[PDB]
Order: C-alpha cells, then structure tokens, then sequence
C-alpha cells in the first residue's frame, strides 16, 4: 500500500479506498474455482 | 499420427483433441459450471 501511495487512514476514510482480487492457481496449472475458498478480509492494527 | 497419439504431454494428440470436450476450460477455466467451447449454431462456428 505504501508504494501504491495509499495511507492507512484512507482505509477508514469514507472514500472507497480499494479492494483485493485473489485467485488460486493449482500445481498443474488448472486454476481452481475461487468458490473453493472463503473471502479474504482486511484487518487494521494501531500503534502501541 | 502414431507418434502424435503416442505422445501424452501438452503436445499430445489426446489433449489437442480434448480441446473439443472434457476437461473443460470454457468459458473461463475458473467457473463453478464448465462447458465446452464447441460453439454450435453461433456465428463463430466456422471460425473456431
Ligand atoms: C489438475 O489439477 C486439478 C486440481 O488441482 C485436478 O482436478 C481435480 O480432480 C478432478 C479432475 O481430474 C476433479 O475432482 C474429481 O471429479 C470427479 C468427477 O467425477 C469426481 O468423481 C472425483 O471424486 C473428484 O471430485 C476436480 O477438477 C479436482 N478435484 C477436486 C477439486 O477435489 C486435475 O485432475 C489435475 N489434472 C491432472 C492431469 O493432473
């Protein structure tokens, strides 16, 4: 996200920050359906 | 033909033929339901 130049606060921001596109590639190359795995989520972590 | 059909890898006659059947990568390799790209009745049948 830093090279993307998107600040972490932009995630909370009312602006639509981003999303992610995931995909699964099998060992033999036959990509599996994305339904075989759950939906990834974005977590935040504050400073200590 | 003997050599090509004895071949089994991605250059194999078996796979070059299975393009027109199973296994299926049609329309996209990643889909819950898969079909064959034997475009029948459509307007790209002779092209394919
Ligand atoms: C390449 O890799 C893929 C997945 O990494 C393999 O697909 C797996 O095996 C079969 C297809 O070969 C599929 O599941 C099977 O389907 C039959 C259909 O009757 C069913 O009876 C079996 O019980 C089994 O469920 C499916 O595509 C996948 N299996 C999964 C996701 O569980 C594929 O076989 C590999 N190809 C080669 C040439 O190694």
């Amino acid at each position: 996200l830093n090279e993307l130049h998107i600040r972490p606060e932009d995630v909370f921001n009312a602006d639509a920050p981003f999303s992610l596109r995931y995909e699964i590639i099998a060992v033999n190359g036959t990509a599996l359906p994305p339904s075989s795995l759950s939906k990834p989520t974005i977590i935040f972590k504050p400073a200590v | 033909l003997q050599s090509l059909e004895d071949d089994t890898s991605i250059n194999g006659f078996e796979h070059i033929a299975a393009f027109h059947g199973q296994p299926n990568w049609c329309p996209s390799p990643d889909a819950e339901k898969k079909f064959a790209c034997c475009a029948h009745g459509m307007a790209v049948f002779p092209h394919w």
